C-alpha cells in the first residue's frame, strides 16, 4: 500500500486513488445540472442559504467564458474558479489567433488537458470539481461535462454534486418523453423542477436557485443569467410540481 | 510541475552497493543473448529475434544498429532503452565528433560517449539507470578491429568475444574453447551460429536471427562513385537468405 | 596616460614612467605613478584611457596576489605576462575593452635572469631587450639600437635611460612633467629618488 | 536546483545538522591557540596512524590567509578549503575596495557569516569544522586570537582549543594561562603551547606543528628539531 | 510530493559522519588494489584488474592507469566509470592552466582541484558521491617527484608510499616495512610487486592481471618520461623481480 | 525615426512666503503652432499640504505627477498615516525622477 | 492521518487536512465583527494584548480609501494579503481611473488563496478576513476563508466564540439592515453584536477597534478615546 | 516500497508503475483490431455507450492524427487525448520541418520514444495508454504499429487489443497460417472493413449493431472513420451471405 | 518527512512553535522603556574564563535613534541586523529622514516566515528593538520568528524571562526615571543569571533623544552595580 498517499501513481489495480478522492469532494458539493435544449443549453444549480446574513442573489455561482460559453461546477468552489480562469485564458489565445470564438468542442478539450495535466505529476494536486458548461457556435448547441480524471463526453443532459442520482433519473424522463427534443423556455421550467427535486438530498437547510442559458432565438447564442419574472415563473412551476 | 526530483535515485548502501545499477544488470540477465566475436579480417555480433506475437512484422525491430559506417550496436535487456541510446549514440558520433574533425569516431571514443551517457543516468538527478548492456563492434584506420561491452554503470571492457544476456555464462565459456588469434570472418560467424544455437529454443533460422558483421568496404552500399579516397560502410547487415546459406555448412 | 619606457640589462629591469596627468585643459598632477608591484620581483607599468588603466592594473594586482598567497608561491615572469595577455585579449572582444597597454618588468629567481615583457590592449605579447607604448618608442628606439648591449650594468642603463628622456623632452610637444625610474633585480624592486 | 531543507529545528528546538557538524569537530585533530604579549602561536596535531607519508607536500594544517592573517581548524578537511578559499578571496577583495588589509575580527566575521549561511540554505549541509582564526591588525601591535563553528557563532580568546580531547587541553590553559600576565616572550608562548599539547598528543616527535605569528607580517613555521628541543626541556623539568 | 523519495545524500549522522562518503568507501575497499611509491630518482605506480578472463583484449585495456598530461598519472580504484568523468575534467583543469599560464600545472594544484569537485558533492546539490579513490603520480619543478591519493569526501594527503582499494590494511604494513627513503626506482618497482604479490586475493599473480607505470627522469636530461608497460612488459618485469 | 519626446509648451512660477507658498501656471496646452486645450489644469494637489507641477513633455508630466501622488498614498500605508513632509516629499522626486536618468522624464519639477 | 503532511494530498473521503489545520488558526485568533445598512458597512474588533506591559495587537487594516479588512488569524498573512489588495484596489484607480468593486476583490483573494491549496512546496493561508466597503452599489461586506471561500454577507463574525455574535445578528438582522444615514447606531449595533462573543473580559479603551465607510465617508479606523463613546 | 511508487528498478529489473500502467489500459473494457488489405488499412473498434444522457457522437477512442494517419486507443479517455494531441502536434511539426509528410511507423517511434522517457524520469507517470496508428504509406503501402507504456513499439500485419485481445489474436493468426499471404487479399476496402467486422464477430461471440461500433479506414492520400449508417450498409452485407 | 511550512492540527506552523524553544535555551535579554529613554541589557554567558567577554556582541546599533539586543542562536542575527540597517539608511536615502521605530521592527519582521523549500528554516533568534522617534516617543518592541510583534512598556527575553516578566510587571510605572530603569534591569538581570552578576558577564545600553543609542562602558556599568548593591542593603 501507500499507492493513494501520492498523485500520478498508479495502484496495482492500474488505478489512480488521488484523482478517486477528488471525486469524493465532488459529490459533497451542491447540485448543479445542465440541459441541452434545441436551439441552446441551460444550467442551473443549488445554492445552500447557510444563514439568514447571506445576501440574497449576491454569491453567484455559474461563470460566464468568452460571451457564449456558461460555466457549472460541484466540489470545492476555489478549485472551480481556477479551471475558469484557465478557460477564459484559452479562450482569449484562441479568439486572438483564429478570429472566430472558440468552438463548443474545441473549449471542451482546453479544459480537458489542463485537468488531465494535474494528473501527470505529485507536485500538483487533482481539481475537486467537476465541471458542466457548454454554449452555441457556429454547429450549434453543445453540453459537456468535465471530471477531476479530465475525462468529458458530450451529454443530452447532465449532473453533479450530493443530488446528482435525483437529478439523473429525472433528466432520462426528459430524454425519454422528447425525443423530437425540447424548446429553450421549457428547459428552464425543467431545470427549476429538477433542482427543487434534487433538493431532497440536502433537505435540511434551504436554497436560492441560480439559472442561466444560452440560446439562438432567446439570447442571440450569448450567454445570459435567467432573472426577475422569468425566473419567478420558473420557481412557480417547481413549487407547483413537488406539491 | 516542474521536476522537483533534482536528487539522486542512485544511492550507495550501507555495504558499498549502489542498488539501481545491481538491479538494471538483473533486467539485462532477464533479456535475450547477444554475443560478438572479433576476427583478424572483421568482427560479427548476433542475437536472437525474439517476435512477441506472430503477427508482429519483426523485421520491423531492428535489435542491431548502425551507428557510424564502421559501428555497429546490439543488446540485452530493455529494447526501448537500448532504441533511445542508439539515437543519442548515432546523435553525439556527429556532434562531439564529426562536425569538429570531419571524420567518423573511432569506436573506443564513440563507445566512451556512450558510456558517459548510461554513467551519468546513474548520478543526475530523478532517473533510473539504463536497463541494458550493449556490444559496440567497430572498425577505424588506427585501431583495426575491436569490440566492446558497455554496462548500466558506464563501465566498458574491450572483448576478443563475449556474450550478454540469459544464457552468457554458457555462451562464454562456448567462446573460449572455439576462439584462437587466427579466425577468419568467415569462421568467426561459423562459431557465432553455433553458439547462438545453443541459448535459442524455437525455430533457428535467417528470420529469427539477427546478425551483422564489421568487415571490408562495401563500395556497392556507398551510394555514389567518383571519390577514390571514400570506398563504403565496413558495417554490413546479413540477409536472411545469407544466414540460412551458412546454416546448411553448419 | 603618455610615456612607459622599460630596459633589461644583465642583471636588472629598468622601468621609467612620466608623472605628468591631463585632464584635457589642466595638468591636475605632476608626481603620479603610473605603475603597481604584482608580486616581489614583478613590477608592471600602464598606460591608455583614463580609469581603465588604474582599474586594470588593480585588478591584476589583486589576482597576482591571490595566487600568491594559494600557493606559497611567486609566479615567474614569464606565467604573469600571459596571464595579463588572456586578460586582454578576452578583454578586446568584450562589451567595452580595457584600453590600457602594459609592461612587465620582472626578474626570474628561478633562472637568475632579467625579463621584460611588452602587451598592448589588443592582446600582443612580446619579450624584449627594451620596449615602449604610444609614441615613446619612435623618439627613442633608434637610441637604443645603437647603444644597447646585453651585458651592461644597471648604471650604464640609467644612463641610456637618460639620453632617451632627454629626446623626449627635446622632441615631443607634450609635457609629461619628467619620469619616475623603478629597478626590478634579484633583491626586489626599488625606486630611483633623483632622476 | 536541490532545494531541500537539511538544516531544520527539532521539537525541542535543535537544528540537529548543525550539532552534528559540531561531532564531525570532536573527531578532528587537536588545534590550539595561544596569545602572549607581542605574539600568538597555533599548535596542532597530527595523527601518528599515517606514517609513509610525504610531509613536504601535504597539506598543512595551518594557512595563510594573507600575509598578516592565518587560519587553522578542526574536522573535515575538504570542508576547511571551501572556507580558507572564500576567505583569501575576501581578504583580497578586502584590500582592492578599502586599500586596507581586514583586521584579524573581520576576516573572523566573514568566515563565521559563510558558516551561519550554510545553515538556513536550502539544498546545503553545514561545515563540519570550526577555525582558529590569528594575527595582527595593521600597524596593530596588540594578538589577536578569534574562534568559529559551524552554527556561525563566533568570539574572541586569551587561548582556546578546538578538535578531539580539546576538554583535556582547555582544563590545562584554564590552570596555567594567568590573564593579568601572558607568556611575555615568543619562547615563553611556544612553551605553554607544546606544553597544552603535550596534554593530550602522544609521541612529540613529528605529531606537534607550531606556527608563530608576530606583528607587522611575521610569520613562521618551526621544524621538527626546534619543536623536539622545547619537548625535551619540559620533560626534564618534570622529572622532579 | 517529491520530497519522500529523496534519499538526502548530503546529511551528518548523530557522530558527524556523512553517510555517503562512508558507504562510497566501503564500495571502494572491493576494487583491485592500486599502489603507488616515490623514489629519488622517480615513481613507481601498479595496480590489479578485478577478476579478468581469457577472452578480454587486455593490451587495448584499460582500466586502472590513465594519463592526466605528460607529467601526471594516475591510479584508479572503485567505480570505472565514475572516475572517467573525473580523469576528463582533471585533463581539461590541466590544460586551461597551461593555456593561462603557459607553464604545466603544478601536481598539488590539480589535486586540490578534481578533490574540491568531489567535495562538492557531499555539501551541496543531492547527487550521490563520486565512487572513487585516486592515486596521483606526478612531477613538476617545484617539489620533483610527488605522490597524492583523494578519496569521495574530497579529502586529499601527500604520500612517499601509499594504497588504494582492496586489502590497504595489509599493503600498508608491508610498505611501511620496507620502504627507506634514499630507495631508487628499480627497488621501488620490486616492493610494488612483492606487495601486490602477497595481498592479492587471487591464487598467483601474472601478467594479464596486472596495470603498471613508472614516471622517470630516465628521459634524456633534465625532462620526465611516462611509461604505461606493455604486458609482455609486465611479463618480463615479472620474471626480473623473480615473482614468475 | 520616432522622438519620444514633445514640447507642450506651458510656464510654471513657485514662491515662498514666510507662512504660505503659492504655485501657479498657465492653462494653455500646445504642440508647434496649434492649442491643443485652453484650460488644461498643470498644478496639482498632492495630499499632505503639498502641491506639484512638472512642465515640459505633458506625457511625462502626467506621469512623474501621478507617481508621486502614488508615492504618497504608499507613504501612509508604510508608515502609520505619517504626513510627508516637503523636505521628504522632495527627496522622494529626486529618486523617481534619476529612475530614469539614462531615459528621462522631460520636464522641469516645482513643487 | 497519513494525509495531512501536505497541501497536495487529499484525505479516501476527499478532505484537504492541511487547508482544515489552517482554518483551525482562524478560530484560535479574537474576535471579530463586521455588518452593514445600505449606506454604511462597519467592522468591530477585539485587540488581542500579550500582556499587561505588552500592547494589543491592531486588527483592522485599510486598503484604499473605500475599502479595509479585519483580520483574526495569523497577523502577517493578513499583512500579504492586505498588501496584495493595496496593489490591486491601486492597479485599478491607476490604469482603468476605477475603484475596485468589493465583489471584484472578493474574487481576487480568493483565486490568490487557491493557488497555495493545489502546489507542492506551499502552504495554505492561516487568516481570516472581514472586508468592508462602499462602491458603485453601495455598501458591502464580505467574509475570506483561506480555502480560497469568499462569501457575501449583511453581517458576520469570525474568531474565538464567534458563534454569539453570530447569532445575534441573525436575530437583528432586519434592524440593522434599515440604519440608514446613522454611523453611531450602525456601531451600536455592531458593539453590541461583540458583546456576546466576551467572556470573563469586556471592552475597554485600548481593547476596542472600530472601522467604518459609507455614502460620504472614507474608511476611518477608530482606536484610543475615539471608542470610549461606544463602551 | 517506494521502488513500486516511481519508475525505478525492484530488485528483480522490474518497472511496477509500467506494469500497473498496461493495467489501466484495459480499464474502458473496450476491444479494438486492425487489419491490412491491398490498397489500405482498416481498423475497428468496440463502442459503448452505457448513459442515455450521453451525446453517443462525440464517444469515441479513434482520432484524425494527420489527413494520412488515424490513430485508435486502448485506454481512458483522458490519457487517450493527451496522447492524440502530441501526437498531432508532432505530425504537424514534422512536416513543416522536413517537408513531407510524417510517416505512420515515424510517428509511432517518436510517441514511442516519449514513453520510454516517462519510464526512466521519476517525475513523469507513464500514460495509460496503448496507441494503434495506421496509415497506407507512400513507401511501405497499408501499415500497422502500436506503442505500448513501456516505450515498446512494433510493424504488425494485423493485430488486436483489449481484455479479449487473445481470441482476436488467435482468430487472426489461423486466418493468415490458411492464407500464406501478410494481407486480407481484396480490391475495396468495404469487403476489407467487412472481414474486420466478421472475425471480430466470430473471436468475441457477439452480434452487432450499427452503435455498437467504431471504423476507421484509412487509403493513400486520407483516413476516415465511418458513420453509423455507413458500418449499417457493412453490417447489412455481412448478413446478406 | 514533512514539509517544513506545515500546520499543526491546532493551527500552528511547526517549524515556528520550534524555534520558539531555541529562544528559551538563549541567554537573557530585558528591554525597560521610559519617558527619559528606554534601556537594554543583556546576559552575555562566556561558557569559559578564556573567552575574552567584551567581544561578546548581544546588543547592536541599528541606527542613531535604534538600537537592538538578542537571544537565542545568535548567528541568525547578524542577517537580520544586516538587514535592518540596510532599512535604516535606505529610508534615509529616500526620504531624508529618520525611519519610525515600528515601520523598522516591521521590516525586519517581513523576514520571518519567508522560508520553505528564501532561507530553510526560520530564525532561531528573538530581538528586542528600542529607539525613539518625533511621532510616538520611546518605544520597545518584540520581535519574534513568527513574523509578529509587540510593542511593551518592559519585555524580557531569554531563559529567565519568565521570572524576569514578573518581576517587570510589579517594577514598571510610567512614571520610571532613566536611572530607575538602569537598576531595574540590572536587579533583574541578577536575579535570574546562574553566575554572579557584574560589568563582565552583563552589558547594559540605552537610546536617548539627545545622545542616541549607547553601549555602556564597564566602568559605567560597574558603578551601578554597586549603587544597585548599596541601595538592597538599605533596607
Ligand atoms: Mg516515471
Amino acid at each position: 500500500t501507500g499507492y493513494d498517499l501520492s498523485n500520478s501513481v498508479f495502484s496495482p489495480d492500474g488505478r489512480n486513488f488521488q484523482v478517486e478522492y477528488a471525486v469524493k469532494a465532488v459529490e459533497n458539493g451542491t447540485t448543479s445540472i445542465g440541459i441541452k435544449c434545441n436551439d441552446g443549453v441551460v444550467f442551473a444549480v443549488e445554492k445552500l442559504i447557510t444563514s439568514k446574513l447571506l445576501v440574497p442573489q449576491k454569491n453567484v455561482k455559474i461563470q460566464v467564458v468568452d460571451r457564449h460559453i456558461g460555466c457549472v461546477y460541484s466540489g470545492l468552489i476555489p478549485d472551480g474558479r481556477h479551471l475558469v480562469n484557465r478557460g477564459r485564458e484559452e479562450a482569449a489565445s484562441f479568439k486572438k489567433l483564429y478570429k472566430t470564438p472558440i468552438p463548443i468542442p474545441a473549449f471542451a478539450d482546453r479544459l480537458g488537458q489542463y485537468v488531465q495535466a494535474h494528473t501527470l505529476y505529485n507536485s500538483v494536486r487533482p481539481f475537486g470539481v467537476s465541471t458542466i458548461f457548454g454554449g452555441v457556435d457556429k454547429n450549434g448547441a453543445h453540453l459537456y461535462m468535465l471530471e477531476p480524471s479530465g475525462s468529458y463526453w458530450g451529454y443530452k443532459g447532465a449532473a453533479t454534486g450530493k443530488g446528482r442520482q435525483s437529478a439523473k433519473a429525472e433528466l432520462e424522463k426528459l430524454v425519454d418523453h422528447h425525443p423530437e427534443g425540447l424548446s429553450a423556455r421549457e428547459a428552464v421550467k425543467q431545470a427549476a423542477k429538477i433542482i427543487y427535486l434534487a433538493h431532497e438530498d440536502n433537505k435540511e437547510k434551504d436554497f436560492e436557485l441560480e439559472i442561466s442559458w444560452c440560446s439562438l432565438s432567446e439570447t442571440n447564442g450569448l450567454h445570459k443569467f435567467v432573472k426577475g419574472d422569468l425566473l419567478q415563473e420558473a420557481i412557480d412551476f417547481a413549487q407547483k410540481e413537488i406539491n | 510541475m516542474t521536476d522537483r526530483y533534482s536528487f539522486s535515485l542512485t544511492t550507495f548502501s550501507p555495504s558499498g552497493k549502489l542498488g539501481q545499477i545491481d538491479y538494471a544488470l538483473t533486467a539485462v540477465k532477464q533479456g535475450v543473448t547477444s554475443l560478438g566475436i572479433k576476427a583478424t579480417n572483421g568482427v560479427v555480433i548476433a542475437t536472437e529475434k525474439k517476435s512477441s506475437s506472430p503477427l508482429a512484422m519483426s523485421e520491423t525491430l531492428s535489435k542491431v544498429s548502425l551507428l557510424t559506417p564502421d559501428i555497429g550496436a546490439v543488446y540485452s535487456g530493455m529494447g526501448p532503452d537500448y532504441r533511445v541510446l542508439v539515437d543519442k549514440s548515432r546523435k553525439v558520433a556527429h556532434t562531439s565528433y564529426k562536425r569538429i574533425y570531419g571524420e567518423y569516431p573511432p569506436t573506443k571514443l564513440l563507445v566512451s560517449e556512450v558510456a558517459k551517457i548510461m554513467q551519468e543516468a546513474t548520478q543526475s538527478g530523478g532517473v533510473r539507470p539504463f536497463g541494458v548492456s550493449l556490444l559496440i563492434a567497430g572498425h577505424d584506420e588506427f585501431n583495426g578491429f575491436s569490440l566492446y561491452q558497455v554496462d548500466p554503470s558506464g563501465s566498458y571492457f574491450p572483448w576478443k568475444a563475449t556474450a550478454i544476456g540469459k544464457g552468457s555464462v554458457a555462451a562464454k565459456t562456448f567462446l573460449e574453447k572455439r576462439w584462437n588469434d587466427e579466425l577468419e570472418l568467415e569462421d568467426a560467424i561459423h562459431i557465432a551460429l553455433l553458439t547462438l544455437k545453443e541459448s535459442v529454443e524455437g525455430e533457428f533460422n535467417g528470420d529469427t536471427i539477427e546478425l551483422a558483421i564489421i568487415g571490408d568496404e562495401n563500395p556497392d552500399l556507398l551510394g555514389y562513385t567518383g571519390i577514390p579516397t571514400d570506398k563504403g560502410p565496413r558495417f554490413r547487415k546479413l540477409t536472411s537468405q545469407e544466414i540460412n546459406d551458412r546454416l546448411e555448412a553448419l | 596616460m603618455d610615456i612607459i619606457l622599460g630596459i633589461r640589462v644583465q642583471d636588472s629591469v629598468i622601468l621609467a614612467s612620466s608623472k605628468a596627468v591631463t585632464r584635457g585643459i589642466s595638468v591636475l598632477k605632476d608626481s603620479d605613478d603610473k605603475t603597481r608591484q604584482l608580486s616581489p620581483h614583478t613590477l608592471m607599468s600602464f598606460a591608455g584611457e583614463a580609469g581603465d588603466t588604474v582599474q586594470f592594473a588593480e585588478y591584476i594586482q589583486a589576482n597576482i596576489q591571490l595566487y600568491s598567497i594559494r600557493e606559497d608561491y611567486e609566479l615567474s615572469p614569464q606565467a604573469v605576462s600571459s596571464f595579463v595577455r588572456q586578460e586582454l585579449a578576452k578583454s578586446i572582444r568584450s562589451r567595452r575593452p580595457y584600453q590600457v597597454n602594459v609592461l612587465i618588468g620582472g626578474y626570474d629567481k628561478k633562472k637568475n635572469k632579467p625579463e621584460l615583457y611588452q602587451i598592448d590592449y589588443l592582446g600582443t605579447k612580446v619579450e624584449l631587450p627594451y620596449g615602449a607604448h604610444g609614441y615613446s618608442g619612435f623618439y627613442t628606439f633608434s637610441l637604443l639600437d645603437h647603444h644597447y648591449r646585453p651585458d651592461m650594468t644597471t648604471e650604464e642603463g640609467l644612463d641610456l635611460l637618460k639620453l632617451c628622456v632627454q629626446e623626449l623632452e627635446k622632441r615631443m610637444p607634450m609635457d609629461f612633467k619628467g619620469v619616475i625610474v623603478k629597478i626590478v633585480d634579484k633583491d626586489g624592486i626599488r625606486q630611483v629618488d633623483d632622476f | 536546483g536541490y532545494d531541500r531543507a537539511l538544516s531544520i529545528f527539532s521539537p525541542d528546538g535543535h537544528i540537529f545538522q548543525v550539532e552534528y557538524a559540531l561531532e564531525a569537530v570532536k573527531r578532528g585533530t587537536c588545534a590550539v591557540g595561544v596569545k602572549g604579549k607581542n605574539c600568538v602561536v597555533l599548535g596542532c596535531e597530527r595523527r601518528s596512524t599515517l606514517k609513509l607519508q610525504d610531509t613536504r607536500i601535504t597539506p598543512s594544517k595551518v594557512s595563510k590567509i594573507d600575509s598578516h592573517v592565518v587560519l587553522s581548524f578542526s574536522g573535515l578537511n575538504a570542508d576547511s578549503r571551501i572556507l580558507i578559499e572564500k576567505a583569501r578571496v575576501e581578504a583580497q577583495s578586502h584590500r582592492l575596495t578599502l586599500e586596507d588589509p581586514v583586521t584579524v575580527e573581520y576576516l573572523t566575521r566573514y568566515v563565521a557569516g559563510v558558516q551561519q549561511r550554510y545553515t538556513q540554505s536550502g539544498g546545503v549541509r553545514p561545515f563540519g569544522v570550526s577555525t582558529l582564526i590569528a594575527g595582527f591588525d595593521p600597524r596593530d601591535d596588540e594578538p589577536k586570537l578569534y574562534q568559529t563553528e559551524p552554527s556561525g557563532i563566533y568570539s574572541s580568546w586569551s587561548a582556546q582549543t578546538i578538535g578531539r580531547n580539546s576538554k583535556t587541553v582547555r582544563e590545562f590553559l584554564e590552570k596555567n594561562y594567568d590573564r593579568k600576565e601572558p607568556p611575555a616572550t615568543v619562547e615563553e608562548c611556544v612553551k605553554l603551547t607544546v606544553r597544552s599539547l603535550l596534554e593530550v598528543v602522544q609521541t612529540g616527535a613529528k605529531n606537534i606543528e607550531i606556527t608563530v605569528v608576530k606583528p607587522d607580517s611575521d610569520i613562521v613555521a618551526l621544524s621538527s628539531e626546534e619543536i623536539n628541543q622545547y619537548v625535551t626541556q619540559i620533560e626534564q623539568e618534570k622529572q622532579e | 510530493g517529491s520530497r519522500r523519495y529523496d534519499s538526502r545524500t548530503t546529511i551528518f549522522s548523530p557522530e558527524g559522519r556523512l553517510y555517503q562518503v562512508e558507504y562510497a568507501l566501503e564500495s571502494i575497499s572491493h576494487a583491485g588494489t592500486a599502489i603507488g611509491i616515490m623514489a629519488s630518482d622517480g615513481i613507481v605506480l601498479a595496480a590489479e584488474r578485478k577478476v579478468t578472463s581469457t577472452l578480454l583484449e587486455q593490451d587495448t585495456s584499460t582500466e586502472k592507469l590513465y594519463k592526466l598530461n605528460d607529467k601526471i598519472a594516475v591510479a584508479v580504484a572503485g567505480l570505472t566509470a565514475d572516475a572517467e568523468i573525473l580523469i576528463n575534467t582533471a585533463r581539461i583543469h590541466a590544460q586551461n592552466y597551461l593555456k593561462t599560464y603557459n607553464e604545466d600545472i603544478p601536481v598539488e594544484i590539480l589535486v586540490r582541484r578534481l578533490s574540491d569537485i568531489k567535495q562538492g558533492y557531499t555539501q551541496h546539490g543531492g547527487l550521490r558521491p563520486f565512487g572513487v579513490s585516486f592515486i596521483y603520480a606526478g612531477y613538476d619543478d617545484r617539489y620533483g617527484y610527488q605522490l597524492y591519493t583523494s578519496n569521495p569526501s574530497g579529502n586529499y594527503t601527500g604520500w612517499k608510499a601509499i594504497s588504494v582499494g582492496a586489502n590497504t590494511s595489509a599493503a600498508q604494513t608491508l610498505l611501511q616495512m620496507d620502504y627507506k627513503d634514499d630507495m631508487k626506482v628499480d627497488d621501488a618497482i620490486e616492493l610494488a610487486l612483492k606487495t601486490l604479490s602477497k595481498t592479492t586475493d587471487s591464487s598467483a599473480l601474472t601478467y594479464d592481471r596486472l596495470e603498471f607505470a613508472t614516471i622517470r627522469k630516465g628521459a634524456n636530461d633534465g625532462e620526465v618520461y611516462q611509461k604505461i608497460f606493455k604486458p609482455q612488459e609486465i611479463k618480463d618485469i615479472l620474471v626480473k623481480t623473480g615473482i614468475t | 525615426q520616432f522622438n519620444p519626446y514633445g514640447d507642450n509648451g506651458g510656464t510654471i512660477l513657485g514662491i515662498a512666503g514666510e507662512d504660505f507658498a503659492v504655485l501657479a501656471g498657465d492653462t494653455r496646452n500646445i504642440t508647434d503652432y496649434s492649442i491643443n486645450s485652453r484650460y488644461e489644469p498643470k498644478v496639482f494637489d498632492c495630499g499632505d499640504n503639498i502641491v506639484m507641477s512638472a512642465n515640459g513633455f505633458a506625457a511625462d508630466g502626467d506621469a512623474l505627477v501621478k507617481r508621486f501622488k502614488n508615492s504618497v498614498k504608499w507613504y501612509h500605508f508604510d508608515h502609520n498615516d505619517k504626513k510627508l513632509s516637503i523636505n521628504s516629499a522632495a527627496r522622494n522626486i529626486q529618486h523617481l525622477l534619476y529612475g530614469k536618468r539614462f531615459f528621462p522624464y522631460y520636464v522641469h519639477t516645482i513643487i | 492521518n497519513n494525509y495531512d503532511g501536505d497541501t497536495v494530498t487529499f484525505s479516501p473521503t476527499g478532505r484537504l487536512f492541511q487547508v482544515e489545520y489552517a482554518l483551525e488558526a482562524i478560530k484560535q485568533g479574537s474576535v471579530t465583527v463586521g455588518l452593514r445598512s445600505n449606506t454604511h458597512a462597519v467592522l468591530v474588533a477585539l485587540k488581542r494584548n500579550a500582556d499587561e506591559l505588552s500592547s494589543y495587537q491592531k486588527k483592522i487594516i485599510k486598503c484604499d480609501e473605500h475599502m479595509g479588512l479585519s483580520l483574526a488569524g495569523l497577523a502577517p498573512d493578513a499583512r500579504v494579503l492586505s498588501n496584495y489588495l493595496r496593489q490591486q484596489c491601486n492597479y485599478s484607480s491607476l490604469v482603468f481611473n476605477r475603484k475596485l468593486a468589493v465583489e471584484r476583490a472578493g474574487h481576487l483573494l480568493c483565486d490568490k488563496a487557491q493557488k497555495n491549496t493545489q502546489s507542492y512546496g506551499g502552504r495554505p493561508y492561516g487568516v481570516g478576513l472581514l472586508i468592508i466597503g462602499y462602491d458603485k452599489s453601495g455598501a458591502h461586506l464580505l467574509e475570506f476563508q483561506p480555502s480560497g471561500n469568499v462569501t457575501e454577507l449583511y453581517g458576520t463574525a469570525i474568531g474565538a466564540r464567534s458563534q454569539g455574535a453570530k447569532t445575534y445578528l441573525e436575530r437583528t438582522l432586519d434592524t440593522f439592515i434599515k440604519i440608514d444615514g446613522n454611523p453611531d447606531e450602525l456601531i451600536k449595533a455592531g458593539v453590541e453584536a461583540i458583546s456576546q462573543s466576551l467572556r470573563d473580559e469586556s471592552l475597554t479603551v485600548d481593547n476596542l477597534s472600530i472601522a467604518i465607510v459609507g455614502k460620504d465617508t472614507p474608511f476611518t479606523i477608530y482606536d484610543g478615546e475615539a471608542v470610549a463613546k461606544y463602551i | 516500497g517506494y521502488d513500486r511508487h516511481i519508475t525505478i528498478f525492484s530488485p528483480e529489473g522490474r518497472l511496477y508503475q509500467v506494469e500497473y500502467a498496461f493495467k489501466a489500459t484495459n480499464q474502458t473494457n473496450i476491444n479494438s483490431l486492425a487489419v491490412r488489405g491491398k490498397d489500405c488499412t482498416v481498423v475497428i473498434s468496440q463502442k459503448k455507450v452505457p448513459d442515455k444522457l450521453l451525446d453517443p457522437t462525440t464517444v469515441s477512442y479513434i482520432f484524425c492524427i494527420s489527413r494520412t494517419i488515424g490513430m485508435v486507443v486502448n485506454g481512458p479517455i483522458p490519457d487517450a487525448r493527451n496522447a492524440a494531441l502530441r501526437a498531432k502536434a508532432e505530425a504537424a511539426e514534422f512536416r513543416y520541418k522536413y517537408g513531407y509528410d510524417m510517416p505512420c511507423d515515424v510517428l509511432a517511434k517518436r510517441m514511442a520514444n516519449l514513453s520510454q522517457i516517462y519510464t526512466q524520469r521519476a517525475y513523469m507517470r507513464p500514460l495509460g495508454v496503448i496507441l494503434t496508428f495506421v496509415s497506407v504509406d507512400e513507401e511501405l503501402g497499408p501499415s500497422i504499429y502500436k506503442t505500448d507504456p513501456a516505450g515498446y513499439y512494433v510493424g504488425y500485419k494485423a493485430t488486436a487489443t483489449g481484455p479479449k485481445q487473445q481470441e482476436i489474436t488467435t482468430n487472426l493468426e489461423n486466418h493468415f497460417k490458411k492464407s500464406k499471404i501478410d494481407h486480407i487479399n481484396e480490391e475495396s476496402w468495404e469487403k476489407v472493413v467487412e472481414f474486420a467486422i466478421t472475425h471480430m464477430i466470430d473471436a468475441l461471440g457477439t452480434e452487432f449493431s450499427k452503435n455498437d461500433l467504431e471504423v476507421g479506414v484509412a487509403t493513400k492520400d486520407k483516413f476516415f472513420t465511418l458513420s453509423a449508417e455507413n458500418i449499417e450498409e457493412r453490417l447489412v452485407a455481412i448478413a446478406e451471405q | 518527512d514533512r514539509g517544513v511550512s506545515t500546520f499543526s492540527p491546532e493551527g500552528r506552523l511547526f517549524q515556528v512553535e520550534y524555534s520558539l524553544e531555541a529562544i528559551k535555551l538563549g541567554s537573557t535579554a530585558i528591554g525597560i522603556a521610559t519617558k527619559e529613554g528606554v534601556v537594554l541589557g543583556v546576559e552575555k554567558r562566556a561558557t569559559s574564563p578564556l573567552l575574552e567577554s567584551d567581544s561578546i556582541e548581544k546588543i547592536v546599533e541599528i541606527d542613531r535613534h535604534i538600537g537592538c539586543a538578542m537571544s537565542g542562536l545568535t548567528a541568525d542575527a547578524r542577517s537580520m541586523i544586516e538587514h535592518a540597517r540596510t532599512a535604516a539608511v535606505t529610508h534615509n536615502l529616500y526620504y531624508d529622514e529618520d525611519i519610525n521605530v515600528e515601520s523598522l521592527t516591521q521590516s525586519v519582521c517581513d523576514l520571518a516566515l519567508r522560508f520553505g523549500e528564501l532561507m530553510s528554516r526560520p530564525f532561531g533568534v528573538a530581538l528586542l528593538i528600542a529607539g525613539h522617534d518625533a511621532d510616538d516617543g520611546y518605544q520597545l518592541f518584540h520581535a519574534e520568528p513568527s513574523g509578529t510583534f509587540y510593542r511593551y512598556n518592559a519585555k524580557a527575553i531569554g531563559s529567565g524571562s519568565e521570572g524576569a516578566q514578573a518581576e517587570l510587571l510589579n517594577e514598571w510605572h510610567s512614571s520610571l526615571t532613566l536611572k530607575e530603569a538602569e537598576l531595574l534591569v540590572l536587579k533583574i538581570l541578577k536575579q535570574v543569571m546562574e553566575e554572579k552578576l557584574d560589568e563582565n558577564n552583563a552589558q547594559l545600553s540605552c537610546i536617548t533623544k539627545q545622545d542616541g543609542f549607547k553601549i555602556y562602558d564597564n566602568e559605567k556599568t560597574a558603578e551601578l552595580i554597586k549603587e544597585l548593591k548599596e541601595k538592597e542593603a538599605a533596607e
